[PDB]
Formats: structure tokens, sequence, C-alpha cells
RNA sequence: UUAAGUUAGAAAGGGCGCACGGUGGAUGCCUUGGCACUAGGAGCCGAAGAAGGACGGGACUAACACCGAUAUGCUUUGGG
RNA sequence: CCGAUAGUGAACCAGUACCGUGAGGGAAAGGUGAAAAGCACCCCGGAAGGGGAGUGAAACAGUUCCUGAAACCGUGUGCCU
RNA sequence: GGUUCGUGGUAGGAGAGCGUUCUAAGGGCGGUGAAGUCAGACCGGAAGGACUGGUGGAGCGCUUAGAAGUGAGAAUGCCGGUAUGAGUAGCGAAAGAAGGGUGAGAAUCCCUUCCACCGAAUAUCUAAGGUUUCCUGAGGAAGGCUCGUCCGCUCAGGGUU
RNA sequence: GAUGAUCAGGUAGAUAGGUUUGGAGUGGAAGUGUAGCGAUACAUGGAGCGGACAAAUACUAAUCGAUCGAGGACUUAACC
């Protein structure tokens, strides 16, 4: 029936995975994946990569037409951050959260 | 112009297992460092 | 006028690189910033170029940068970028009135989302 | 210089009803058939849509 | 049709409820390690070079353990 | 008597790492499964990572992998605005 | 068992209890699913206690007594995790440009040309100090305030007469 | 005009750039010639240059697309 992909641990702060997964959710596949192409964030090429293996997933492993597949749901989860600190003025350190990002995405016929 | 401003022999002269030999509060030192068990005596 | 983030002489500068570049390869990608101010300078040089005489040759060479572009073979002596705007570039625009330039809308680059474009002699 | 009081989850996602991006302004080509930014050329076809290049 | 009046519906976003996930490592269960003792033993090592180390030794060896240029072991007596 | 924030500082290569000129100070960090049977092969991807297929009692047990609370982050939507 | 009078309450006195870990004895539950965990519209005067279902995958109640590391919301408490501020401040003095190349991918790596900057130095030695950072070949998780095909980074080999 | 917005335009075209002709502004280009030993002067010639100002000109770019956006509740009165 659907089809799902999954980037996890993609090195990428969820809010800004997010701000663009939030443009293809619910559009046909070719409509996403047009819409991604011209979205000029570092988002867009990490979630095509995404939605192009949950494509190649329907059309593999589940015999769905390609033609005919919306995204039915697409979603950013946090992942695991990584810790690190930037040295500030007067010997003190400020944390650095390198956040990661869980990328989900299920394609469906209609 | 920050303190410490390195020297191997100042190093090793004032701080060296050597130095530390050489009194008897040295030896303390020496003692208690391997009672701690210390991998690094001097 | 454009300020391209540069001072004064920084901007002269760009200006004479980019414009020689344009004259030199005839196609560029660059910057949609840049190209707009591009066209203005190439255009002038152009017309320079086409009355032909040697006021705008020394007019033009104040602006074009000393670039020797071939070696073409006779001994073999290069052509310098002031020679192919008079020679080869300029008698091309001999029955166009303006608009030796052409800017083509490209996509933003990767590392900075700068809208790119090629700008071209045409 | 300093919040008084945090910020509610509330608060918080009303202020960022307008942080949102806007679709791309495309469209199909006919000579590619495929999506493609208004007034900029098609690499698909590897032409501007209208004029060959 | 005009007039006067009444009432619905709406969600850019938000709230409550529910469902499903993510993160995180609490809880339970577990134990390689500890803590306190009892009974017995033993209470010193060193110029015949100690305690503690450094550097080495393997077919390849970074670390640990073991060993000392006879170096990842040698002789012998027993066990097996 | 403790049962991993406890019990030794130290269940794990700990007086280590790290800090300090030095004396000295001094951590964090346990759990796949009965067994590696540790995922052939196919697919998307440069890889990571996934989806199948297979193993297994279980893989929502997938090399840090028993359980997996709460904060916190999201998707969906019954009622309200 | 009735009658009568009572039952606001801080410090504080008095009483009766709930629940937690462990022990003993008795009696049980449990792979036909223990503890834990999640959910619920159930029960008791309270502390609290069941039942049913999901998850979990091996231990645990109950009765009577006993013993305590026995109950947390506050200590600018300690440790850990995660928010808020916020896609905000910042990205650490400076001139770049285009063409060609490489590559899955290039403002950022390589090459070319022009431009620009230092030049009693921003050049050449060399002591200290550092200790392999040097060279070559691979790499692109992390580090690099962006990117990265690159690197004083990772992995291998080498190299000092 | 911070950005949004506003306003002028998008070939049903002067919206911007170029081009042509002007203008302000500067003050006499280069080249050549003449005079001077020379510095220089004079002529050619209010010359040459001339961001943002003016008018003409479709040469270049405003291509090609897409998206949103009514179908009009009930009651009563008055005409009708
Ligand atoms: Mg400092
Ligand atoms: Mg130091
Ligand atoms: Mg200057
Ligand atoms: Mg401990
Ligand atoms: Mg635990
Ligand atoms: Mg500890
Ligand atoms: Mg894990
Ligand atoms: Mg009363
Ligand atoms: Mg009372
Ligand atoms: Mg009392
Ligand atoms: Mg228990
Ligand atoms: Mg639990
Ligand atoms: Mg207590
Ligand atoms: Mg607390
Ligand atoms: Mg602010
Ligand atoms: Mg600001
Ligand atoms: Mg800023
Ligand atoms: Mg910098
Ligand atoms: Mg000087
Ligand atoms: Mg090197
Ligand atoms: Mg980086
Ligand atoms: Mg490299
Ligand atoms: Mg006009
Ligand atoms: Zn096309």
């Amino acid at each position: 029936t659907s089809a799902k992909a999954v980037a996890k641990t993609v090195r990428i702060a969820p809010r800004k995975a997010r701000i663009v997964i939030d443009l293809i959710r619910g559009k046909q596949v070719g409509e996403a994946i047009a819409i991604l192409k011209y979205t000029p964030r570092s988002a867009s090429p990490i979630i095509e990569k995404v939605l192009k293996s949950a494509i190649a997933n329907a059309e593999h492993n589940y015999d769905l037409d390609i033609n005919n597949l919306v995204v039915e749901e697409a979603f950013v989860d946090e992942g695991p951050t990584l810790k690190r600190f930037r040295p500030r003025a007067q010997g003190r350190a400020s944390a650095i959260n390198k956040r990661t990002s869980h990328i989900t995405v299920v394609v469906s016929e209609v | 112009k920050r303190t410490y401003q390195p020297s191997k022999r100042k190093r090793k002269k004032v701080h060296g297992f050597r130095t530390r030999m050489s009194t008897k509060n040295g030896r303390r030192v020496l003692a208690s460092r391997r009672r701690k068990g210390r991998k690094v005596l001097s | 006028y454009r300020k391209l983030g540069r001072t004064s002489s920084q901007r002269k500068a760009l200006l004479r690189d980019l414009a020689t570049d344009l004259i030199v390869f005839e196609r560029i990608e660059t910057t949609e910033a840049r190209a707009k101010e591009i066209r203005k300078v190439v255009e002038k040089l152009i017309t320079s170029g086409k009355k032909g005489d040697l006021h705008a040759r020394r007019q033009a060479a104040a602006f074009i940068r000393h670039e020797v572009v071939e070696v073409v073979q006779v001994k073999n002596r290069p052509v310098y970028a002031l020679q192919k705007l008079f020679d080869d570039v300029a008698p091309r625009y001999a029955e166009r009135q303006g608009g030796y330039t052409r800017i083509l809308k490209k996509g933003p680059r990767r590392g900075d989302g700068a809208p790119m474009v090629i700008i071209e002699l045409v | 210089a300093v919040p008084f009081r945090r910020t509610s989850k509330a608060k918080k996602r009303k202020r960022r009803t307008h942080v949102k991006l806007q679709l791309p302004g495309m469209n199909e080509c006919s000579n590619c058939g495929e999506y493609r930014l208004s007034h900029h050329v098609c690499p698909e076809c590897g032409q501007y849509d209208g004029k060959d290049v």
C-alpha cells in the first residue's frame, strides 16, 4: 500500500530539515522532487535522497506505480546531539549542540 | 607574557627525579606518589 | 550604480577584471548583481571599439586588462585583450545599435545561495 | 537584556507562524516535459525553454 | 427587488483530548566489583642489589598480561 | 551489608584521562542473543542510512544492541478559538 | 449498642495508620508470562490498593512478626538529561576575479592568467620550546566557527647519515 | 523602500540597460603641426571627457507559465 524510507542520524539540525520537509508533505512525488530541486536549502538534497529512496522501495519491494505516488507522511525526529564547546571571552566556554535528524518519508498510491 | 615559560633543564632541575631524591622531603614526595600509585613520579 | 560590497578602488578592479573576462571568453558565469553592472561597462568598451580611432583605443586601454588571449603565429605574436576588442568583438556589432550582451538566469550557487547568471556577447 | 520569563510552547509556536519557506516559482517545460523556474534556463533540455542555445 | 432584523460558517496560527513516533536513560531484573567480619596462617624485603620503575622480547604487536638479549619463555621433578 | 548516582576514587586497561610549574587534585564509563546463527542476495544512495529477503523465540534484540519513565521534539486529528 | 456535648487551627503535645527495602515462618503466584513500564470511566476516610489490557521477558506477592540507608518540591542543593532566549548574537583585523580541471557533489581543492597585500617584513636563517606536526598514498565520521574532493585531522607506509 | 509594502512596467511594451542626440559639469583631449636651445606656448577646436539629468530608439532583458478568486442563509415589512 505505502513505502517508507528513513535517513537516521543525518548531521543537520531538525528545525532546519523541518522548514523544508513542510513544503513536500501531501504533494505528488514528481512535484515534491521539483520543489526540493528548486528550494535552495542544505536540507533539500538530503530530503531528496530519502524521498527517491522511498520511491525506489515502492517500485521494487511493493510493485506500486511511481507515476501515481503522493507523499503521505514526512517528518523529522531529533537524533542524538553531538556536544561541543566554543571558547568565549574571559576563559568561559559556551556549549554548541551539533544536532542530528532522523528524516522519514512515506509515499502511497492515492 | 604568561606564567609558564618552559625550559627542559629547569623542569628537571627543579622537579626531576634526582632533585627529589636529593632531599628527605623530596623522598617523602616520591614515597607518597608511589603510595598513591602514580604512573609518573617526578 | 551598485557598490558590490567593495570600496571604490576594489570595485573598479572587479569591473575591469570581469569586463576583460567577457571580452576574452565571450561568455562568463557570475552573480546577478555583477552581471547587471558588467553589461553597462562592456557595452561602453564595445562602443569605443566601434568608434575605432586612436583616442577611443586609448580610452579602452585605460580600462581593459593587459591579458594575452592567444598566440596566433604568422614567428608567433600574442593577441592582447585590447586587440581582440578592436579587431574581433567590435567589428561583429557594426550594424547592431546597442544591446551587445545578454544575461541568462541560471540558479543559486551551493555555498552561499548567490543567484548565478550567464552573461554573454550577442 | 534578559528574558524575564521562559517563553511557553504556545507563544513560541505563534512566533513561528511566519517562519516558513514559500514554494519555488516553477512550472513544467514543453520541450523538456519537466519542472523549471520561470525566467530561468531549463537544464533538462539544456537551454532556455524558448530561445535555443 | 429594496429595507430592517436575526443567525450561521471560518483557522494564518493556537488550545484541550487522544493516537503514533523520536530523544533521553529513570525504573525493574541482573553481576564481573565492592563493604564489614570470623577461623586459621603469615607478619618483613635489601649490597647474593630491594620496593618501585624504564626499555625490550611474539610471524605481524598499539595496549594489557607474562617474560628478560636463554626474553610470549629454558632444565628438571611430580600431576594430568 | 551495596547492587552501577549504590558499593572502593576505581565492576570497564583508574590513581587512568584530564587539571596544575609543582606538591597535589582527580573523573566519566556495566547488560545483543541460548548460540554469532553478527543480516547471503536484491533495491535507492558516493557513502551514511534505509526498504525488502534471510537468521532467531524475539531484530520495535542489529556490534553498544535487556527493560526503556519523565522533561523535551514532532506527525495526525475529535472538540474549541 | 444508646444518650449528651463536641469535631477552624501555626509552634507544639498525644494517638492510629499507609507505603518502601531486607529477614523468618507459613502459605502462594509465575514462560498458559514475574518484576518493571504504559493506559483506563474501579475500590478505601487519608496515606494508598486492586482489576483489565498493551509492552516486557524472569522473577514476585500475600499473612504474621522482626529490622531499617524507610517516603522530597524547595537547601543560589549535587549529578545527568532537556528546554527558553533563537534560527537570535557571533562566525576573530585584510582583495579578489574569471577560465580550465577534478569529483557523486565545488565561492572554499588543483592549474592558468590578471588584480591586490607585506617587503628592518608578512622575507631568509637560527636558539628556545613543541615532539612526528615532515614526505607519499589512501580517506572525509568527528575536528576545521561555512563548505571541503582539501588539511597541522583519520589510516597506512616512509623519512633525520 | 530595512524586509514586506507602495508605485511605474512586462512586446496590447519605453520598465531598466545599451545606442543616438542633448544637458549640467569640467575647461581646451589625443594625434599632428607651427614657434622656441629648452621648460613650454599657440593652432587644429568652447575641444575632449562627461555616474545618477532630458528626449528619442524594441538593440538586450521584462519569454514561457502557473496559482488564487463568486454562484450569494433565514425572518418580517413595504411596495409588488
Ligand atoms: Mg585566555
Ligand atoms: Mg601548561
Ligand atoms: Mg586608493
Ligand atoms: Mg561508582
Ligand atoms: Mg540502571
Ligand atoms: Mg565515582
Ligand atoms: Mg545504540
Ligand atoms: Mg466548628
Ligand atoms: Mg482539627
Ligand atoms: Mg509526637
Ligand atoms: Mg524487588
Ligand atoms: Mg521501564
Ligand atoms: Mg532517605
Ligand atoms: Mg530537582
Ligand atoms: Mg531577540
Ligand atoms: Mg538582529
Ligand atoms: Mg549578523
Ligand atoms: Mg576569519
Ligand atoms: Mg618601516
Ligand atoms: Mg603535510
Ligand atoms: Mg564542517
Ligand atoms: Mg586529502
Ligand atoms: Mg523614460
Ligand atoms: Zn525545456
